[PDB]
């Protein structure tokens, strides 16, 4: 029930920068984890998406090399690092839970969404 | 076709190299029950009616 976004793209230069959501209101091994996002006015689009214990990683054609969704089963908590920065990544993220393996419109738990944008 | 009168067609004796999907990032809820989406490639069975 507790899925909540934190963190920003509050970036006055260029850099490596974090994302901290955390789960916090059931499970986290068995609720596949995602990550998706919102550009201020291009639709919610797939950025990352795991597997129900993290045994499974895969990302998006173009956020492959340069993302990094960390899950953690203990402690309750999740990242998602975005590494160099680019101006294509302007956008409202939003961390979720499913019964399949991520990757779904619709969620078990959705993320209220903390705004990351990189200006250069 | 619908859910009230669907077709069941025969899905084997025939290439299914299922990374064909793998690449479209264009999806939006691509979810996939008692296999992963890797591993429905290196082993898939037969009687996979689509
Ligand atoms: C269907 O179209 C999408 C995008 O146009 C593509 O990613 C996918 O591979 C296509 N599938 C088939 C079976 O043609």
């Amino acid at each position: 029930v507790q899925l909540v976004e934190s963190g920003g793209g509050l970036v006055q230069a260029g850099g490596s920068l974090r994302l901290s959501c955390a789960a916090s209101g059931l499970t986290f091994s068995k609720y596949a984890m995602g990550w998706f996002r919102q550009a201020p006015g291009k639709e919610r689009k797939f950025v990352a998406t795991i597997s129900w214990s993290g045994d499974s990683a895969f990302y998006a054609d173009s956020v492959k090399g340069r993302f990094t969704i960390s899950r953690d089963n203990a402690r309750n908590t999740v990242y998602l690092q975005m590494n160099s920065l680019k101006p294509e990544d302007t956008a409202v993220y939003y961390c979720a839970a499913d019964r399949g393996m991520g990757y779904g419109d619709f969620m078990d738990y959705w993320g209220q969404g903390t705004s990351v944008t990189a200006s250069s | 076709a619908s859910v009230y009168a669907w077709n069941r067609k025969r899905i084997s004796n025939c290439v299914a190299d299922y990374s064909v999907l793998y690449n479209s990032a264009s999806f939006s809820t691509f979810k996939c029950y008692g296999v992963s989406p890797t591993k429905l490639n290196d082993l898939c069975f037969t009687n996979v009616y689509a």
